């Protein structure tokens, strides 16, 4: 039973060009109960500087739930959390500026302003439903 | 008669000016209040900590009223009421890691002291120190005292002590008395000197106690012997073991009568004349400040959904005892009246409350002591 | 430091915290905005007022009352009356806690997660309990055999239990509680000269009743003496300075609860209506449920009552009964004052309902969370 | 829920989708595949051929030895001989679902190209059958050591279809009930009134293979396992073959499922004490 | 009923009065930090005695005090591995929950099968002998349980082809 | 000190020690569970209320005793009743004393190895053997030889000893016991017309039999008695203050011993069918047998029965000999007191099997190709 991380370690010595042949370095991690980061030199790292970051994709994804009170409609609130998802990970970035990019989706047509569709599972039959501002506003 | 804890506190100790008016307690940890007898409620008095050792004993010498404070530090002082609070007043001393107990050579000439450190730090005034100062009996002594008791004559000692051989001694200091009276039991009388052992090594030490007047000494180990010292019948000796639960504390209350408590929490009374050995009983003293009409059956029900102790025992009537008898009991005096002619006597425990006592519906017989 | 404990039902509010002996939040159950022309400039408002604010605007307001089948109807009436309940009332967080909220059987369903959808997706709560109003009363009684009444206003229950086992044939429970007796007594005192009554004025029969009322004792006799007896007859008094005399009426709507059938309804008399279902049972259980009966809700406080109903139970039951009638003061509160005891239960605390499994699960099965 | 099926969920799916796949003329991505079963498989799976459109599984047993004398192949070249394959080599034999070995229906080989496993065994159970319904006693027996801390053979008997067992007890808390519960079946049917004899034998396997009573007072199971024709018509068979190459082994895992639950008492009754611990208060 | 049992626990609660001891004391000579007493014990006199304790021939009990600090130890006259490694599934179990109730030599030690560590905190922290009149009587129910487990285990013998045969 | 000697059969538990004047470990040897869900879920019960218990919540249980193919097969029901034994009656284990235990004529093959299983893996005894418990009667008579009925609750049977050498040819066992009376007798409640009648009754039925049956005295007299009277009819109290006044039924019913032809069965009636003992006996002792007739039972304990079957017994022999029938006081209780004071005859024991034989082998020391 090994910690996590251990795995990935196989991955960066599959990457295996010139050049990958020592321990030092950083890696930064990411999920959706956990992210993390270790200061790893050859193996060796300290306790308060190996960081086992808390925050991850869960917190997200219901804070998105709410972004549906901004735009649309017609789920049961379970499939709410479904389709959240099934738009979010295709199309939402950052912006340099929120106050540059509210206008792009206010007027520069559908390569701002997509559209997406998908059913209401209460009795699975159709909705069509807005993309816009909640894609660089998610990240 | 009577009781009450007007808060909680694990009174460990108890102390007084000689009108038991102001309470001082040995508190949880390291935090004082004294409170004082308002009437006959309790209300806080003083807020005290810089003898900060927690607490253990003391000896407030309570006409002076000079609390010689003692516990696990050598920041221990005569507190005094400095008219605004109880406040430190410096001993030295030459123990270590605590002081357990405290001790007025009667007179109030200084103190003898039970150390964390195998010793007595016999300690005496100095002007010059400012405070106190010691000297040390390391030797002849192996380890060091629990319960200190002086003969009258103030100079004469008697202890309790963790080197368990019944000892009797003598401590003068030159720069601050002279040696004492030709003691039955031994006169060999400077500093540090042995006067008479009886052979018991019999548990560690944990109660001593003159008589009304000191011809006759009685102990008690915490290993729970009841045992005296005679000098009248030649220096002689009596030891015994109780039946009951192990002591807390035991005194004289004539010189032929006594009162002794233990984990039983009910004090029991013991008798004796002058027949060496024949160490005897009295029965249990108290009747309990309880009676069965307790009852709130609302509650009852409540937690009996809940569980927590939910199959009932009349060892719940006291908390666990029995008898209103407590978590536990913490210690016993008389009030007033004395080891003679007691009008009231008093008792702490684990529950913080004052209590006083049914005395003289036992005052029912007359003279003691049988030269034998 | 607590969890809210309310009788979030009909009636009177009846509404505090786990470990009180009482509620605090009491007052009417109402929504009442205005109707009359917003005239004088120094008056300011909102639009709507809640029982005790709907007292002090009474004659501008427009009154209402969600209560439909005694069910508290409609979300958005409550909403601002919990705004207020919550924030005003008990000048609380409702986050500050799980609460022990409480519901009767044999609403429409989804109702509760719709509820939920507002006592969570409003109202974000760390968690809740929606206990079965019956239960209620056990901790409060102490009893746990016996026959459980309801009477207030907006539910009837009426339930047994040997050790539990609320029986779902032989249990009674109903739309209201004591409520529209009130239009037959309004029916009655028009004959007392009353081209002069209104809608917000059953709220004040129900003073008269709740002041000179009784429970009549032998109706038979009791109108025989009506029908030749002044000395029914006592003042009452009205808003400017105006004395009426009332005392026939007094007993005569009183007498509904043993004869629903006056209007024609179905009910018998109620404890009749009642002892019918408890036929449908064991024959062991009736001596020791006779000696273990429990009254609570407002309108079971009334006096005359319990020297008529042992005496009216008297003529259903079999030989040889003796009989215990759990009938306290306060009785109506007793239910309240049990869920607070309740709540203080770690065995009770055991399952608390998160926000945390809703914002997971949604509503679609929080119904089988639910039996 | 705790079943199974002879196809493979892992490889029916998969292979399917290759096929899908394949219909559809896609392009590859690095399959190969060894791992194992009940009765001892080492299954194999891969990319052979080298290139963009083949597909083989391969399966490797030491004691294809003693299997492999026996005309198991007939059937198999039927059912499975359908299909156009070769052996590979490491492997006993393999199936080269070439993606040009598939056919218009492709869907309709899978399963019973999957189920194989206990369909060989099949192939050659039948000889046994047709031994019995020759009226043949002793009939050249399959003495196969698929297992070795326990033993069987397959023979035939005029009346009865057979197999004979052995296998070696571990632990009494194992034997305490292997020498009872067996015998609530060798004297107990009534509620399961169905089944052929099967003899759990706490010592004793038949006499014309072994002899009775060979093992510690009861430290070996030479259980045996004999067919009614109501079992051994074209029929109550096949149902019965499939809970056979599972049963055991199968068991023997179920035992453990169990071992796991009783911790639902126990942690009820563990944390009872906890809560009585209080009551010294 | 068991009755001599009734000498044997009136006597533990006999030997658990004359013996109701623990009460505290830090430093003489050596650091006021209050030990595992009787693990530490260096010397007699201060101390109560070592002692054992048959009920018949296989069974008995340790008890062994400090004047502060106490071991209990206890044996029982079972001795199949059907008896034992079978409630050692439990005896596995049981030791975190040892950490839910702090006052066991955490381990089943055999020549007994089971320890216990005492000391005078107990005696600030709550209560009186309703403590001792539960805890030594607790210790029978507990192995009254053992039944309870005996029949719930020959029932999981009872699952056997309750399950597999029984299918068919 | 001791070595355990029981009633470990039907009707209720009747065990004691060795050598007792009394068995005292007495309650139904029957057990209920509960048939409910547990409303007040979490109020502190285990899963069985035993006998004298099962009574005592009689309307809360499901309750077994099995296929007349034996008394009982899940015998491992009982299961929980051994620990209702070993503590809930006594606090002991069995694996400490030497054990009496017994069974009946005729058991199908598999009782004593599926029996000792258990008595020595699970009831550990030092040693043990198994009684048959006929004769066990005669020790308390001080007697050897004679005709012995048993009828009870689980089972009859009818038995020929001689100092030993009882007849494995007429030896009668029977599956018989008054266990069985209740199904014809309780269909006569729609005669009765009561509307309420059920299953729970059945022990009421019982008593009021205990208290108030008798057999009737020439079936035929009685039938136009009751054709022409009801002092026959006799009260009894119901749980609710009810009685019922009741009785012809009280001696018709107890016709069925000579009429199992009733429920249309094929049976003889009752002492005709027994004669078949003695028809298959020795003729030369059928003289010497009217001295030798031994009778008991809780079935026995009837009036009218006696000189009843004592006439028609007589209907079936010859006068010309001297007649002894042969029922105690205390028939009924009385057969656990004469197999508990065997043990006295230390002899007894020198039977046993001890755990050793059961484990070195097995069982298979003793079970049943053995005889």
């Amino acid at each position: 039973i090994a910690v996590q991380a251990v795995l990935a370690l196989a991955a960066s010595w599959t990457s295996r060009q010139v050049g990958e042949r020592t321990l030092t370095g950083t890696v930064i991690d990411s999920g959706d109960g956990v992210t993390h980061v270790i200061p790893v030199a050859e193996g060796y790292v300290i306790g308060s500087c190996i960081k086992h970051i808390p925050i991850a994709g869960r917190d997200i994804t219901y804070f998105i739930q709410q972004l549906l009170r901004d735009r649309e409609v017609g789920i049961p609130p379970e499939q709410s959390l479904e389709t959240a998802k099934a738009v979010k990970e295709r199309y939402s970035y950052v912006c340099p500026d929120l106050v540059k990019e509210f206008n792009k989706y206010d007027t520069d047509g559908s390569k701002w302003i997509k559209q997406y569709t998908g059913i209401n599972a209460i009795s699975k039959k159709e909705f069509s439903i807005d993309v816009g501002y909640e894609r660089f506003l998610g990240p | 008669m009577a009781y009450h804890s007007f808060l909680v506190e694990p009174i460990s100790c108890h102390a007084w000016n000689k009108d038991r008016t102001q309470i001082a307690i040995c508190p949880n940890n390291h935090e004082v209040h004294i409170y004082e007898k308002s009437g006959n409620k309790w209300v806080q008095v003083h807020e005290l900590k810089e003898h900060n050792g927690q607490v253990t004993g003391v000896d407030w010498a309570p006409d002076s009223n000079r609390i010689v404070t003692c516990g696990t530090d050598r920041n221990a002082y005569v507190w005094t009421l400095k008219g605004r609070t109880w406040k430190p007043t410096l001993v030295i001393l030459r123990i270590n890691r605590a002081a357990r107990c405290v001790r007025w050579a009667p007179n109030e000439k200084k103190f003898a002291v039970g150390s964390g450190s195998r010793v007595i730090s016999i300690c005496y005034f100095e002007q010059e120190n400012d405070w106190w100062v010691c000297k040390h009996i390391k030797k002849p002594i192996r380890s060091t005292v629990l319960s200190l008791d002086w003969h009258p004559n103030s100079v004469l000692l008697a202890a309790g002590s963790c080197d368990f051989k019944c000892r009797i001694f003598s401590a003068y200091i030159k720069e601050v008395e002279e040696r004492p009276a030709p003691t039955p039991w031994g006169s060999k009388m400077p500093f540090g000197e042995l006067m008479f052992e009886s052979s018991s090594s019999c548990g560690w030490v944990h109660g001593v106690c003159f008589s009304a007047n000191g011809s006759r000494v009685a102990w008690v180990s915490h290993d729970s012997t009841v045992c005296l010292a005679d000098a009248d019948k030649k220096m002689a000796v009596a030891t015994l073991a109780s039946e009951t639960l192990p002591l807390l504390a035991v005194t004289f209350i004539t010189e032929s009568s006594l009162v002794a408590a233990g984990h039983d929490c009910f004090p029991v009374l013991f008798t004796y004349d002058s027949a060496a050995g024949k160490l005897s009983f009295g029965g249990r003293l108290d009747v309990p400040k309880q009676s069965s009409q307790r009852g709130l059956t609302a509650r009852e029900r409540f937690q009996n959904l809940d569980k927590k102790a939910s199959s009932e025992g009349s060892a719940a009537a006291g908390a666990g005892l029995d008898s209103l008898h407590k978590n536990s009991v913490s210690q016993i005096s008389v009030l007033s009246g004395g080891k003679a002619k007691c009008s009231q006597f008093c008792t702490t425990g684990m529950d913080g409350g004052m209590s006083i006592w049914d005395v003289r519906s036992l005052e029912s017989a007359l003279k003691d002591l049988k030269i034998v | 430091t607590t969890a809210l404990v309310c009788d979030n039902g009909s009636g009177l509010v009846k509404a505090g915290f786990a470990g009180d002996d009482a509620p605090r939040a009491v007052f009417p159950s109402i929504v009442g905005r205005p109707r009359h022309q917003g005239v004088m400039v120094g008056m300011g408002q909102k639009d709507s007022y809640v029982g005790d604010e709907a007292q002090s605007k009474r004659g501008i307001l427009t009154l209402k009352y969600p209560i439909e089948h005694g069910i508290i109807t409609n979300w958005d009436d409550m909403e601002k009356i919990w705004h207020h309940t919550f924030y005003n009332e008990l000048r609380v967080a409702p986050e500050e806690h799980p609460t022990l909220l409480t519901e009767a059987p044999l609403n429409p369903k989804a109702n509760r997660e719709k509820m939920t959808q507002i006592m969570f997706e409003t109202f974000n709560v760390p968690a809740m309990y929606v206990a079965i109003q019956a239960v209620l009363s056990l901790y409060a009684s102490g009893r746990t055999t016996g026959i459980v009444l309801d009477s207030g206003d907006g539910v009837t229950h009426n339930v047994p239990i040997y050790e539990g086992y609320a029986l779902p044939h032989a249990i009674m429970r109903l739309d209201l509680a004591g409520r529209d007796l009130t239009d037959y007594l309004m029916k009655i005192l028009t004959e007392r000269g009353y081209s002069f009554v209104t809608t917000a004025e059953r709220e004040i029969v129900r003073d008269i009743k709740e002041k000179l009322c009784y429970v009549a004792l032998d109706f038979e006799n009791e109108m025989a003496t009506a029908a030749s007896s002044s000395s029914l007859e006592k003042s009452y008094e009205l808003p400017d300075g105006q004395v009426i005399t009332i005392g026939n009426e007094r007993f005569r709507c009183p007498e509904t609860l043993f004869q629903p059938s006056f209007i024609g309804m179905e009910s018998a008399g109620i404890h009749e209506t009642t002892y019918n279902s408890i036929m449908k049972c064991d024959i062991d259980i009736r001596k020791d449920l006779y000696a273990n009966n429990v009254m609570s809700g407002g309108t079971t406080m009334y006096p005359g009552i319990a020297d008529r109903m042992q005496k009216e139970i008297t003529a259903l039951a079999p030989s040889t009964m003796k009989i215990k009638i759990i009938a306290p003061p306060e009785r109506k509160y007793s239910v309240w004052i049990g869920g607070s005891i309740l709540a203080s239960l770690s065995t009770f605390q055991q399952m608390w309902i998160t926000k945390q499994e809703y914002d997971e699960a949604g509503p679609s099965i929080v119904h089988r969370k639910c039996f | 829920m705790i079943l199974l099926e002879v196809n493979n969920r892992i490889i029916e799916e998969t292979l399917a989708l290759k096929f899908e796949n394949a219909a559809a003329g896609n392009k590859p991505e690095a399959v190969e595949v060894t791992f194992a079963d009940f009765d001892g498989v080492l299954y194999h799976i891969s990319n052979p051929n080298g290139d963009k459109t083949k597909v083989m599984v391969s399966i490797s047993l030491k004691f294809y030895k003693e299997l492999q004398a026996h005309g198991a192949d007939e059937l198999l070249k039927r059912v499975y001989g359908s299909y156009l394959v070769n052996p590979e080599s490491g492997y006993n034999v393999s199936l080269l679902y070439d993606l040009e070995n598939l056919p218009a229906s492709k869907d309709s080989i899978v399963h019973q190209a999957g189920m194989l496993k206990r369909n060989c065994f099949a192939s050659v159970f039948e000889k046994y059958f047709q031994f019995q319904e020759e009226g043949k006693e002793g009939e050249n027996r399959a003495v196969i050591h698929y297992r070795d801390d326990e033993t069987m053979y397959v023979e035939s008997k005029k009346d009865r279809v057979t197999v004979v067992f052995s296998t070696v007890f571990k632990d009494d808390d194992d034997v305490v009930i292997g020498k009872v519960f067996m015998q609530e079946f060798k004297e107990g049917r009534r509620a399961s009134h169905t089944a052929p004899q099967v003899l759990f034998s706490h010592r004793e396997p038949p006499l014309e293979l072994k002899d009775t009573d060979a093992a510690v007072g009861d430290n070996i199971g030479y259980i045996t396992f004999v067919l009614f024709p109501r079992h051994t018509n074209a029929s109550a068979r096949d149902n019965t073959i499939n809970l056979i190459h599972t049963f055991r082994d199968y068991l023997h895992y179920h035992i453990k499922c169990s071992k796991a639950y009783i911790h639902t008492r126990m942690r009820a009754k563990t944390s009872d004490f906890l809560k009585v611990l209080n009551r010294a208060r | 009923m068991t009755a001599t049992l009734r000498p044997y626990l009136s006597a533990v609660r006999a030997t658990l009065q004359a013996a109701l001891c623990l009460e505290n004391f830090s430093s003489q000579v050596v650091e006021r930090h209050n030990k595992p007493e009787v693990e530490v014990r260096s010397s007699k006199e201060l101390l109560l005695q070592p002692v054992t304790i048959s009920r018949n021939e296989k069974e008995k009990v340790l008890i062994e005090g400090s004047i502060n600090s106490v071991r209990v130890s206890i044996a029982v006259k079972q001795a199949d591995e059907i008896e034992k490694i079978l409630c050692h599934k439990f005896m596995r179990f049981m030791m975190m929950r040892a950490e839910n109730f702090f006052i066991l030599r955490r381990k089943p030690v055999e020549g007994y099968d089971i320890s216990f560590l005492i000391t005078n905190f107990h005696t600030e922290q709550m209560y009186k002998h309703k403590l001792v009149d539960f805890v030594i009587h607790f210790m029978e129910e507990i192995d009254k349980e053992i039944s309870e487990m005996k029949l719930s285990v020959n029932a999981r013998a009872r699952i056997v082809a309750e399950e597999f045969l029984k299918n068919f």
